[PDB]
């Protein structure tokens, strides 16, 4: 008659037995693989215990946010550039979290072993928490920050810009559209393992350096859950290693997943980090090489060799096109600043030194360009100038990769300058690399995403912005800005006066 | 109807005053020159459970800030 | 005129057109025609590229509403909007897919199945069961020796017209 | 070191001054309400709504979406990441649904966590208080171990029926509600095993192995039709709304409620069992919480849709008829369990009365909402045929 | 303003610089454990102990005190703020006690808060689920309302018996436990009324007023000896330890445990009442919580005191005897309640088995700890000598 109880592990001991056999007990999704029904999961959790461990984390997180941090005015005392960076960082990551909910629901369906389903189930619930957590960061900065616009409506203002399209490829459609295993690779084996987890830690670093203690509080908490998500990616590979199909398709789906993820993050993360901050933490170049090449494409990927997994064959090209990627992209992002939901700034004198110092040759190329745009009055609303005009004048067409959605300007880029243009059944298609081109050629029907130039073709810039609600509460000032200062903010009228009309660059081809 | 129903602190507290009854030794065990009216009301209509909850919430924020952000 | 992302003349024009589809057969035939004309890389034309997704959905809403009113409960669950037995169509297509000699044959089968039977033509249960089976075979055929064919040869297989190349 | 090497912009004098200098005199926009563009269900926008609505990146071609254009990457064959083609139901806006309990992740795990910790306390108090002494051995070893136990597989199956919906739900508010409905079902299955594990610790000889209740589930007669219905609901339904609707507004509303409430909750107390009712209390609480969400999505939003009300009701009435028969068969087979009870436990009149309570509640809370013409006595009569 | 006018030393560049400049290179003492000088009850000192032990400013003249000298201000007459003169029991150190559950304020309110929120959720599910439909109307309108209700005054009176202990306790660890033991008691009394208030809301005609249950308590016959026992333990006892011991290791351990566990918790389930047991689950979880605390103080610390073991056991055996009588009397008067039960509810065989459970658990948990020679048969016989 002594105080006794039952814990999670004691119940979990019998969870594998919960599933039973019947003719139609099989995944509802198309897949080349077969997940072993004996597969086990690493953490012996049950719903009740899962809730408790997460509730404990929420307690500490929301406690900090609502009390101490708010009392310290943490939402305000952050560098302006970084307040803007987090509008994109938090909301874009939010969609990744969100789609990972559906993605893992699909893996839960794929798994046949009750324990493996359970592992994916915990992730389904975690990705719901993460969605709400990223939502909360934007929510907090809007409520107590220096510039609520963008933070307060990113879910709809994100649709105006081209950077959003690529985010959906790697963190939305890439997570749920295709063979469940292919999705698992994009999500867990590559996505989280190579970029997400490392990114989460890095973000808290750059955030703290720029006065932001809000993001570290939330993201560090998100990080504690991702440790379990890694086991789901590993067990996916294990559950299919003994299936003949695995030898035939695993490395191809993995290589495709690697390229997909790398293609967007290699340039985008580096851009938000180096150009979206005042105080730098580390050059993207060395950060990338450590993450992708050293830690992931070597250590992590290697440990899976025993299951037939190999290093991505496209890893070499990825590294080659990596060096200038983010630099090439910021030129485009800034040139197209009126299409974002955040404010951007030209590199200041000190920054150009850092850039030139960490990237020999940066100044002679990008440095000079920004100085001219500055000279042309890109920061001034009365200049009647938008960097896009400069691209038009100097015949530097900006294309959108049909597959990755990543914008590229081959005639100016210092990195990859390859351009492939194909005509197929009455439609033009532009690719920036041999891997994406292969994807489209083999799977034309998977990649029909219309780009911003196709959708906005013949449309005047101000009309697109107004239609998609790209304005501040005053209904006149633009959300996006070519500078992060508090005065001389561009208005819809300043844009209308420019009379910028979009055109589809591929139409030039005969 | 089967509408979701519950009971709150105020609803129980309304009968708290009648919880005490008259009897023999029903008086203070401490020396005093004054007599506190046995009809005296209290301002906050709380019961042990609600009290615990309102305090638990404050503890949550407090210790959360202390163990997390402040320590960081 | 009236242009715009979410609201424009093209979309209004189709809403009016759809409003005149008042019998299941006529409406269902128009939806199928629409899919042949405006969806997938094999669409007959890319003229409605910016609005077809939205217009298709509006067309679907009409076929669905008409089907629910015309079909008894058994047929709503088991027949296509065209009166076909959903199971037969599903099995026949899957059989065809399993006989496919290569990935080119297989992609035509899958894509055409979608164009012709996507709900509300075929009941959702049968259609997604089809997606399950057809997709598996399509991927098995496509992902085999995925990188063996050089880009120069693959372009020819796909049959694209190489407009411009640079490197 | 005591101060550490990492300098923080919020506290580091030099860095903070740099930051303070670049700051504007005031916020660049006075609208500090994230999600302000969301149409509030209630008086004022809720945190639940702000943190949830529009998280799903749907384009306008999926009713209610605010984005534009096709998905960036679809399935081999062309199937969209999310599409109208995954469900028969139509609506003016998939983002209209609202969980009446406004549960986003934080509140959800908070409540379940409270339930977990109190459960542990209850069990430690139950064991230490020796209350097991007054429980009828036969009820404990046969009806709790074998029959209540086998029911964990029913709940487990209903849990799994939600897997596809977690992937295909067409909105964030619906995905979150569905995820939570499914999560509560697996919790119950686990609580049934939890009780069995507990009994094994305080009752010498009680085997917590699931072998016996699983054999009852997979090969017994009492749960045969229930299992057949569950296997169908879970693996033969590829429409995420048919799945959720049929599970919560047909099968679990009738069979589930009858087994949990009219059999175990109702009879356990008669055998000195306050243990099982502690857990069934949780199940019924979860059942009633999910019901509010199910009714809001299917009746308030879909069945009452301004443009597709008639259409959706026709479809849901279709589904109700499709799944009512399998559900009746499940209840009919379950009637066989009553013959296994010690004489005098209950009788035909009590059983019939309890059947009517479940059927009448179902007609009021579900059937009537879509104009499904259910005949209470015909349903009960069909089930009673199962009384051995 | 956006930045506010108040400058903070942690974030203000100027002030922070001055602060950082004054800081030592490393802590001026490596011993960063508050309460390090406290003798750990377990392996490593706990937060519970650190934050509690020695908060009470007792001087060395009060067994265990670490301070020196008389109190600064005393009562008119000379009575000390706290003194050995307020309790018959003696010890080598009043700070020895340790709540086995290590409860300081935070954990305490966290647990009760979880119970509160779950209780609310439960009631909303119960009502929405219409589980009241199968509850015996007589059991509800007569035994729950009148007899269970009347018991609230018993618990209430036991709560109040702790008032003086709250003032006279000779140590922090003992004061905290005492406060929690009493707070849980009033909680229970308020939970009894909560149920009656709940019934009044879902059962038209049900009057939540305490008029009926009070009159039964004040003038009835069932609880007469019970009330007399309470009034004495509360207002006639001036020794804080005698009060705590007698109330928890004698009276409530026998009478209370019988009423709650052996009567209502045992019979309520037979009338289709899972409602009342939901609340008794709390009362019993609480009772079992408090028991560990009571056992650690009176047996582990006082009863087994390395210097006053013998002395204290004598005093407690003395108290055990002094109150074992009024308790038995309380139990006899209660027996008369069975006579009011509908025919067939329970038989003398079951009752005798329930009494022995209480009496035996009591001997095993309390009486035997101080070598009190209790006669199970004589006690049960004396109580039973009051049946219908
Ligand atoms: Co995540
Ligand atoms: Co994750």
């Amino acid at each position: 008659r002594a105080p006794t109880s039952v814990n999670a592990q004691e119940v979990h001991r019998w969870l594998q037995s919960f599933n039973w056999d019947f003719k139609n007990n099989r995944t509802k999704y198309a897949t080349k693989y077969k997940m072993a029904n004996e597969t086990k999961e690493q953490f012996k959790l049950i719903a009740k215990e899962y809730a408790r461990m997460e509730a404990v984390k929420d307690e500490r997180q929301f406690g900090s946010l609502q009390d101490a941090l708010t009392r310290l005015n943490a939402g305000v005392r952050v560098h302006p550039k970084w307040n803007e960076t987090m509008k994109v960082v938090s909301n874009f990551l939010e969609v990744g979290e969100y789609n990972a909910i559906a993605a893992t629901g699909m893996l839960w369906d794929s798994a046949q072993a009750a324990e493996q389903k359970n592992g994916y189930l915990a992730q389904v619930l975690d990705e719901i928490r993460h969605t709400h957590q990223c939502a909360y960061v934007n929510y907090y900065f809007a409520k107590n920050g220096q510039d609520p616009a963008g933070h307060n409506d990113a879910r709809r203002t994100r649709t105006i810009g081209p950077l959003w399209k690529g985010m959906k490829r790697v963190f939305s459609d890439g997570f749920i559209s295709g063979d469940a295993v292919e999705c698992s690779l994009n999500l867990q084996l590559v996505g989280e393992a190579c970029f997400t987890n490392p990114l989460i830690v890095a973000v808290t670093e750059w955030a703290a350096a720029n006065g932001d203690e809000i993001t570290p509080t939330v993201f560090l908490s998100i990080e504690t859950d991702e440790l379990r998500h890694m086991a789901n990616g590993y067990q996916t590979v294990v559950s299919i290693a003994n299936d003949p199909a695995s030898a035939k398709y695993l490395n191809t789906d993995l290589n495709n997943a690697f390229w997909t993820q790398q293609k967007y993050f290699t340039p985008v993360l580096g851009m938000l980090f180096e150009y979206g901050s005042k105080f730098k933490v580390e050059p993207w170049v060395k950060t990338w090489d450590r993450w992708v090449y050293e830690d992931w494409g070597g250590i992590w990927i290697g440990r899976l060799g025993k299951y037939g997994v190999e290093s991505p064959r496209s890893l070499k090209d990825a590294k080659q096109d990596a060096y200038w990627a983010h630099h090439d992209l910021y030129l485009l992002a800034y040139a197209l600043w009126p299409t974002g939901f955040f404010r951007l700034a030209l590199p200041d004198q000190e920054e150009m030194e850092w850039f030139e110092a960490n990237y020999p040759g940066w100044y002679d190329h990008y440095g000079k360009i920004y100085e001219e745009w500055r000279a042309r009055g890109c920061e001034d609303p009365s200049s009647g100038f938008i960097p896009l005009m400069w691209f038009i004048e100097n015949n530097h067409p900006i294309y959108i990769d049909r597959v990755s959605q990543v914008p590229f300007c081959p005639s100016l880029a210092k990195g990859a300058s390859t351009l492939r243009v194909h005509e197929y059944n009455g439609e033009m298609h532009t690719f920036s690399d041999q891997w994406g081109e292969r994807m489209w050629l083999a799977e034309p029907e998977r990649y029909e995403c219309q780009n911003i130039f196709e959708q906005y073709e013949g449309r005047e810039l101000s009309e697109v912005i107004a239609e998609l609600h790209g304005l501040r509460s005053d209904g006149k000032t633009l959300i996006a800005q070519p500078h992060v200062r508090g005065d001389k903010l561009w208005t819809l009228d300043d844009i209308k006066r420019l009379n910028c009309v979009f055109k589809n660059p591929v139409k030039a081809f005969n | 109807n089967r509408a979701p129903t519950s009971v709150n602190a105020q609803e129980v507290h309304r009968w708290l005053q009648s919880f005490n009854w008259d009897f023999k030794n029903n008086r203070t065990k401490y020396a005093t020159k004054y007599k506190m009216a046995n009809e005296t009301k209290e301002q906050f209509k709380l019961i042990a459970k609600e009290y615990a909850r309102m305090e638990a919430v404050k503890d949550e924020r407090q210790f959360g800030s202390l163990q997390d952000a402040l320590t960081r | 005129a009236k242009l715009g992302i979410h609201s424009n003349d093209t979309r209004d024009a189709w809403v009016n057109k759809i409003a005149q589809l008042n019998t299941l057969e006529k409406a269902a035939e128009m939806l199928k025609q629409f899919r042949m004309d405006h969806t997938t890389p094999f669409r007959n034309s890319y003229e409605l590229d910016n609005d077809y997704l939205w217009i298709e959905a509006k067309l679907e809403e009409k076929v669905a509403v008409l089907k629910a009113r015309a079909f008894n409960e058994v047929d709503f669950r088991h027949k296509t909007a065209f009166g076909e037995d959903a199971k037969s169509v599903l099995d026949g297509t899957v059989a065809k897919m399993n006989a496919a000699k290569d990935k080119w044959e297989a992609e035509k089968i899958h894509i055409g199945f979608r164009q012709a039977y996507k709900p509300p033509i075929m009941p959702v249960n049968y259609f997604l069961d089809g997606e399950r089976q057809l997709g598996t075979r399509l991927m098995e055929l496509r992902n085999l020796n995925y990188y063996d064919t050089p880009l120069e040869e693959l372009r020819k297989q796909r049959g694209v017209r190489v407009v411009h190349l640079q490197s | 070191s005591m101060l550490g090497e990492r300098r923080r912009g919020l506290t580091d004098p030099e860095m903070a001054e740099v930051i303070l200098k670049a700051l504007p005199e005031a916020p660049l926009d006075g609208n500090n309400k994230m999600g302000y563009f969301v149409t509030p269900r209630w008086k004022r926008l809720t945190e639940y709504e702000a943190l949830t609505v529009y998280a799903q990146p749907n384009a306008d071609w999926i009713a209610g979406g605010l984005d534009w254009g096709d998905w960036t990457q679809k399935f081999h064959g062309g199937r969209p990441s999310w599409g109208n083609e995954t469900t028969e139901l139509r609506t003016v806006d998939w983002f209209k649904h609202r969980d009446p309990l406004r549960r986003w992740h934080a509140p959800y795990v908070k409540d379940k966590a409270e339930e977990w910790r109190y459960t542990d306390r209850f069990l430690q108090g139950y064991s230490a208080d020796g209350q097991i002494r007054a429980m009828n051995p036969t009820w404990r070893d046969e009806f709790i171990n074998r029959y209540w136990g086998a029911f964990l597989f029913n709940e487990y199956g209903l849990f799994n029926a939600h897997s596809q919906g977690a992937r295909e739900a067409l909105s964030d508010v619906t995905r979150v509600s569905l995820a939570f409905w499914g999560f509560d079902k697996i919790d119950i299955a686990q609580m049934i095993q939890l009780e069995r594990g507990f009994l094994a610790k305080i009752v010498p000889g009680f085997d917590e192995s699931t072998a016996v209740p699983k054999a009852e589930w997979t090969n017994g007669e009492v749960y045969k039709s229930a299992r057949l219905a569950v296997e169908g609901l879970w693996q033969e339904v590829f429409d995420w709304n048919e799945s959720a609707f049929s599970v919560h507004a047909v099968y679990d509303a009738l069979f589930g409620q009858f087994v949990r409430r009219e059999f175990f909750q109702r009879l356990a107390p008669r055998f000195g069992d306050n243990l099982t009712p502690f857990f069934i209390n949780q199940a019924q609480t979860y059942f009633q919480i999910a019901k509010q969400g199910v009714q809001d999505l299917y009746y308030n939003c879909l069945g009452d849709d301004p443009e597709f009300s008639d259409y959706n009701r026709t479809v849901m009435r279709n589904w109700t008829g499709k799944w009512l028969e399998p559900t009746i068969a499940a209840l009919r087979d379950f009637m066989g369990l009553f013959a296994k009870l010690p004489a005098g436990t209950t009788d035909k009149e009590e059983i019939t009365a309890s059947l009517y309570r479940v059927v009448d509640d179902w007609i009021e809370d579900y059937a009537s909402r879509i104009d499904f013409k259910a005949d209470r006595d015909q349903i009960v009569k069909a089930v009673l045929a199962g009384l051995k």
